[PDB]
């Protein structure tokens, strides 16, 4: 219908409609039957469809069908054509808003946009930091007629948390058909983003009160006001959920009756190739501050990706609950280096490695519990740096007391321990007589 | 007044709903435009102060920026009124009532914040010392429109009730008293120069 | 800041809603003592001006009349009496019938 | 446990939806206007 | 030696060291060629900067002395200590003629009005108090600061007194009516020191900032506020706008003041350096490694080309200017 609106003189023809629908149906089946599974399972489903269907399909020998969208003209077009190698501006390096386009990103954004345009509730499932919140917020930028409200669920979450949000962002009004709940504003659809839907604890009978409350609001289009036992109908309200996989500790599987109304999309961790592309773009923009360092963007990105991979596999939730590593750490890794390079007008290659090593310790070592893990991080940081950055001064960049502070200078520069100790002692004397 | 006569009419019973409906609209028209005429008048002689004076920006920086925020939104409100200048549509504006009340309040706050500016401005023309703050703001703000300045010359001169101007209202040709007596200036004064 | 009488007179002088085209009457219903009424000496004289301490002077429009409704003048000074026209309402004017 | 619930929402969002109700919400809108004017920006609606 | 352009030089003239505790402040005598310094050992030692010879110690304070000041004639010295007392000294006799009580906590500043008949002080009880020289009576209190007030300084004519507090705000008060003329808040951290603009610098400040000449003829009083965020900001008291921000100190700025000729800005910080600033171009020319520890204060002689800087290393240094 939108295509005909854009082409008033040439309405879309039947043979174009016949082709477009057939490709869309195959494209719809794959994303509806395997959108909540891994990449391998998505490829397997595409192979099964290719083996039995008669609809024309992409002729790529190895590229799975899931990598091809359906053009409005009615022909398969690869998703690769919509992920250009962009150049981010230096002042928005690793900012929360900026999103580097990726094959997984564009596929999910289009899929998220489709369900959101229908005001159909959806749940994004994936490991923490995989990009569930980012992808949704990116998709909502293509829908100006929607306002998103963030709600974080916990083990003690109960339906009044949704209720208190309703008073703040919506208003109860009396209508002849009954009480109707709508946002205080007009013309925009309120979207309730529930970030951690699956933590709310089950009772001893295996039921989550808030999940049933959400299920009631979506199937029956409303709920009951406990103050006066009056049925209330929801209007212009949408529900979007996010959650870790149910097998993770502390998580509980959702009720099947709730799952029928809510499609689930699986957002897995970006692969090493994807991480290299995403943070390689960030590194290139970040390193433009120092022109002499622009040739080190690729080895820096490879070093960041490599060490993140080894740390992720070495430390798991089995040992400690907080041993969770995600792309969020690498985003903080880029932010840490970028801040440490903004005021500096120049810096040698050894200085960049020292900052790179400093941020690694502050992200991957601060949460380690026992000394064995900390020593492992110290040794492997040096080996990773040496492997990707040969022929550099080892001692000048790997001086073990890696300390950075803006206390002794206007900028964030390395500080020696002895001067730092003297300054803190002098400050403590003032701190005693003041605070 | 016409509807009030319908109120006492014995046949008003069959038209209770519609006649009362007009009272709600007529009274709301009165309420909307009673503040509108004042708010329009204040903005007329406040913009002249903030545009014709170059030193007000540096001497009064904080509230000058406030006026432009007030001015632009007033222009934005007036622009869409120009889009649909129907009396019912401007009455049916979403939040037209409260928008003028804050306009009356904000313009009032700006006006009370100009006290020291007007006091210093009185030094330029000594006869401004016998003019109230409300009238002086009207005089300085409406310098371009000399037609409405004829009511203030009696408070500044012994017998100059009004001045005499050319058709262009750009050169002063003479002065007039309250009895119609006029004095013809030998050398007329030009406002353009 | 304008008082009650000044605000009423100023609005009439401004005539934003056509006050000057009407017949405005200001009636001072109450007691008269030189504490407040002597401030109207210039108003009731040929000057027809209400001079305020802030230097503002308000000319009396020709269409407005200053009215006093009093029961006695045992405290009014000679200045107030001489500046106004007296109309005497004896109790015999309004009979019981 | 309710202490952590309020903290949990405050950490992630920076605001607790169920904190200011009634007069407290009405009171909060006052210095929100006063604070905004002090820092320079002019805001009138409760949402902004 | 340009009579309004001399700046200090790295070779120090004298290194006076007699204090047993960190030196708090150092000031110059307006008339005599003598120097007065106050330290944290409850002593106020007096030095001669021409010959660098210690003369005498003014004791009497129970705890650390925080601020000292001189009147216009130089015949009275006003000192405030952390023992909640303000002491007035007869400088010719070097004796305490009056002790002033009334502050509820540590007193961190004191100054004598240009008229010389009143004394202003600020303390940790969040109040700025005013005292009479003749009677020693507290006549006014300036409330409104939400935290410890660190410094209080009057303008040239004495009509306005500025104050900086731990509330990260700088307030300008009117002595006559106690009202807060302006609340200058742009520093992101606690403000330490304040300083007014001398009469010889209004033209230079106006032309340096690009401010247009006013019809009144007075550009308006200008105030400097060094804070612990390593920044120096110059304010327009009349308009309440920060004319410029000076960056380059590596630590908390402890003192700031103008050159007597109104051509440069002298500021000392905890980065062990004394820095001379060009507000014409918003940049620093010369950095002096004044001391081996934090620099607590500095002062600039009105006529003679001499700069004194106190420090935590219990050393007072005199700098020649060339
Ligand atoms: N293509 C990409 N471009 C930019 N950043 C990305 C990309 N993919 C992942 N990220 C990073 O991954 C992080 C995702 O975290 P988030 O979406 O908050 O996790 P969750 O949705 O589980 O809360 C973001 O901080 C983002 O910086």
């Amino acid at each position: 219908a939108q295509y005909n609106a854009n082409h008033p003189d040439f309405p879309m023809q039947i043979e174009q409609l016949e082709r477009y629908i057939q490709r869309y149906l195959v494209y719809a089946i794959l994303w509806s039957l395997s959108g909540d599974s891994r990449l391998k399972m998505r490829a397997e489903l595409g192979e099964y469809i290719r083996r039995i269907t008669t609809v024309p399909l992409p002729t790529a020998p190895n590229i799975p069908i899931i990598d091809y969208e359906v053009s409005i003209s009615g022909e398969w077009s690869p998703w690769q054509a919509k992920v250009p190698q962009i150049e981010v501006e230096t002042h928005k390096v690793a900012a929360p808003d900026v999103v580097v386009p990726t094959l997984d990103t564009v596929r999910h954004e289009a899929l998220l946009y489709t369900w959101l345009a229908e005001h159909k509730p959806l749940v994004l499932c994936g490991p923490p930091g995989s990009g569930k919140t980012m992808t949704l917020f990116s998709a909502l930028r293509a829908l100006p007629d929607m306002e998103v409200v963030g709600l974080n669920f916990s083990s003690a979450t109960t339906p009044e948390l949704l209720l208190k949000t309703f008073d703040h962002y919506c208003e109860y009004r009396r209508t002849p058909n009954g009480v109707v709940l709508a946002p205080v504003q007009l013309g925009k659809w309120l979207v309730l983003f529930c970030d951690e839907i699956n933590l709310p604890d089950m009772d001893k009978y295996g039921t989550q009160r808030v999940i049933s409350f959400i299920r009631q609001m979506v199937e029956h289009g409303g709920f009951y006001r406990t103050s006066d036992q009056t049925w209330v109908k929801l209007e212009r309200i949408q529900f979007v959920g996010a959650c870790n996989p149910p097998t993770d500790p502390g998580r509980k599987p959702l009720s099947h009756r709730f799952l029928r109304h809510v499609p689930v999309v699986y957002v897995d961790y970006p692969g090493p190739a994807s991480l290299t592309q995403i943070y390689g773009t960030f590194n290139r923009a970040m390193l433009r501050l120092i022109p002499s360092l622009r040739t080190y963007a690729e080895p820096l990105t490879a070093a960041m990706v490599e060490f993140y991979t080894m740390s992720q596999e070495r430390f798991t939730q089995d040992t400690q609950p907080h041993y969770i590593y995600s792309p969020r750490e690498m985003t903080r890794w880029v932010r840490g280096i970028f801040e440490a390079l903004r005021p500096l007008e120049t810096l040698p290659v050894e200085g960049l490695i020292r900052i790179w090593a400093h941020e690694a310790l502050r992200l991957f070592q601060d949460r380690l519990v026992e000394d064995e893990e900390r020593r492992w991080t110290d040794e492997n940081i040096d080996t990773v740096a040496l492997k990707h950055f040969p022929n550099i001064d080892r001692e000048k960049a790997m001086s073990r007391p890696i300390l950075y502070s803006n206390w002794l200078s206007k900028d964030y520069i390395p500080v020696d321990q002895e001067e730092l100790r003297d300054y803190v002692k002098a400050r403590l004397k003032v701190f005693y007589e003041e605070e | 007044n016409s509807v009030s006569a319908m109120k006492l009419s014995p046949y008003y019973k069959v038209f209770e709903e519609d006649a009362l409906s007009w009272e709600d609209k007529l009274n709301r028209i009165m309420a909307l435009f009673d503040v509108w005429i004042d708010v329009q008048r204040r903005w007329v002689y406040l913009e002249g102060i903030f545009t014709g004076s170059a030193d007000i920006k540096h001497l009064l920086p904080v509230e000058t920026q406030r006026f432009q925020s007030i001015s632009t939104e007033f222009l934005a409100l007036m622009k869409k009124v120009s889009k649909s200048p129907l009396v019912m549509d401007v009455l049916n504006i979403q939040g037209v009532q409260r928008s003028l009340e804050r306009l009356a309040d904000l313009l009032g706050k700006i006006q009370k914040a100009l006290g020291e500016y007007l006091e210093r401005e009185r030094s330029s023309f000594p006869r401004f010392y016998f003019v109230g703050d409300e009238d002086l703001l009207e005089i300085i703000g409406n310098s371009k429109n000399v037609a409405k300045l004829q009511k203030h010359f009696k408070k500044m001169f012994a017998g100059v009730s009004s001045i005499i101007l050319n058709e262009d209202n750009s050169v002063v040709l003479g002065i007039s008293s309250r009895e119609g007596e006029e004095v013809m200036f030998k050398t007329p004064v030009s406002i353009t120069e | 800041t304008d008082g009650l009488f000044t605000h009423v007179l100023r609005k009439i002088i401004d005539s934003v809603r056509g006050e000057l085209q009407k017949r405005q009457w200001i009636v001072f219903d109450g007691d008269v003592d030189p504490e407040w009424v002597e401030n109207l000496n210039s108003v009731l004289d040929d000057n027809k001006l209400l001079t305020l301490p802030n230097g503002e002077r308000l000319s009396l429009p020709p269409n407005v009349r200053i009215m006093f409704e009093v029961q006695d003048l045992k405290y009014a000074t000679l200045a107030t009496v001489s500046r106004c026209g007296m109309v005497w309402f004896s109790e015999d004017v309004l009979s019981t019938d | 446990s309710g202490f952590l619930e309020r903290m949990n929402t405050l950490l992630a969002n920076g605001e607790v939806p169920g904190l200011f109700e009634g007069d407290e919400y009405a009171t909060l809108m006052t210095q929100c206007k006063e604070g905004a004017q002090k820092e320079g920006l002019m805001l009138d609606s409760h949402e902004e | 030696r340009d009579p309004k352009e001399w700046i200090p030089r790295p070779p120090e003239k004298y290194a006076l060291s007699g204090h047993r505790s960190p030196v708090t402040r150092v000031i110059f005598h307006p008339v005599f060629s003598v120097m007065v310094s106050a330290s944290e050992d409850a002593t106020i030692k007096v030095w001669d900067y021409e010959t660098g010879d210690f003369e005498r110690t003014l004791k009497g304070h129970t705890d650390s002395v925080q601020d000292i000041s001189f009147d216009h004639s130089g015949k009275l010295l006003a000192s405030c200590s952390a023992d909640m007392t303000i002491k007035l000294w007869d400088f010719q006799g070097f004796e305490c003629i009056r002790t002033m009580h009334g502050h509820d906590h540590n007193v961190s500043s004191v100054a004598i009005m240009p008229n010389g008949d009143h004394i202003v002080s600020a303390s940790r009880d969040k109040t700025i108090k005013m005292w009479e020289v003749q009677t020693g009576y507290c006549v006014k209190t300036f409330t409104g600061h939400r935290e410890w007030v660190r410094m209080v300084r009057p303008n040239q004519d004495g009509t306005l007194i500025a104050s900086c507090s731990n509330d990260q705000t700088v307030r300008v008060w009117v002595v006559a009516t106690k009202e807060c003329k302006a609340e200058l808040r742009e520093h992101e951290h606690v403000v330490e020191c304040i300083s007014w603009a001398p009469e010889s610098s209004y033209s230079s400040i106006s032309e340096a900032t690009g401010s247009e000449t006013k019809k009144s003829g007075k550009p308006g009083p200008f105030l400097l506020s060094g804070s612990r965020d390593k920044t120096i900001k110059m304010w327009d008291v009349s308009t309440g706008m920060c004319l410029m921000t000076l960056v380059g100190h590596d630590n908390w700025v402890r003192g700031v003041l103008f050159h007597s000729g109104g051509k440069f800005i002298l500021s000392c910080a905890d980065d062990k350096t004394l820095r001379v600033w060009d507000y014409k171009n918003k940049r620093c020319m010369k950095t002096l490694n004044a001391h081996e520890h934090f620099v607590t204060s500095l002062d600039f002689h009105k006529t003679a080309p001499y700069v004194v800087t106190g420090s935590v290393d219990q050393t007072v240094k005199v700098w020649e200017c060339r």
